[PDB]
């Protein structure tokens, strides 16, 4: 549930 | 467990676009539903329905309404893609994306093929945003290549993104955001639509002749 704004990743679940 | 989809695309779809040109989310539609779709696409290459996507480009592809027998679950994948680009509600850029296009459903039949850098829409073509989803059960580009290497404009360092299994992918179509498909050895396949911007698609700046 945790967005690293530096990248352009992150998981649904 | 999965974030509901207006959540996705409000707190990180929107802002991971406006701010990178690029979002991958992975873990789109869950191991069963990736896997119904893996197996309605190894059906249709199995069957015979791919052609050459075509040296340039060394995928085989095919158009998906989503309606087909035998489609369903790529018309679930499809209606979820709309369903984040309308959540979207406007937010991405300035665009007022009011289409698309049908699926593209494309194979790298391994043997080290791929696509050379290019730009989706160089020309104006109305296409805005691109959207891939992936449905590579265990594909590990250590092994077999085939990752999408995207050069965004303005940006010293590539993005790679590998095509893994249920991975959703968004990206800007247009000159900022040149990419390639590295060599894959292994089937690699993957389920593209582009969604368009009325003003620009309306401009007519390419006339299809036949
Ligand atoms: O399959 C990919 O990762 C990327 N595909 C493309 O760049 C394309 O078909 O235009
Ligand atoms: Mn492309």
């Amino acid at each position: 549930x945790v967005w690293l704004t530096d990248t352009w990743v992150l998981s649904r679940t | 467990k999965p974030l509901p989809a207006l959540k996705l695309a409000l707190e990180y779809i929107v802002p991971a676009m406006n701010k990178h040109g690029i979002c991958v989310v992975d873990d789109f539609l869950g191991k069963e539903t990736g896997q119904q779709i893996g197996d309605e696409v190894r059906a249709l290459h199995d069957t015979g329905k791919f052609t050459d996507g075509q040296d340039i480009r060394g995928d085989k592809i095919t158009w998906i309404e989503g309606k087909e027998p035998g489609c369903e679950t790529i018309g679930l994948l499809m209606s979820s893609m709309d369903d984040l680009i309308r959540h979207c509600n406007g937010k991405l850029g300035s665009y007022k994306i009011n289409g698309r296009t049908k699926a593209m459903v494309a194979c790298y039949p391994g043997n080290g093929t791929g696509y050379v850098r290019h730009v989706d829409n160089p020309n104006g073509d109305g296409r805005c945003v691109t959207c891939i989803y992936y449905l590579n059960k265990d594909w590990d580009a250590k092994v077999s290549g085939g990752i999408l290497r995207i050069f965004p404009e303005g940006k010293a360092q590539f993005a790679d993104i590998e095509p893994k299994f249920d991975r959703l992918l968004f990206f800007w179509s247009d000159r900022r955001n040149p990419h390639e498909v590295q060599p894959a050895y292994a089937t690699r396949y993957a389920i593209t639509v582009w969604y368009f911007d009325a003003d620009e698609r309306a401009a007519a700046k390419v006339k299809y002749l036949t």
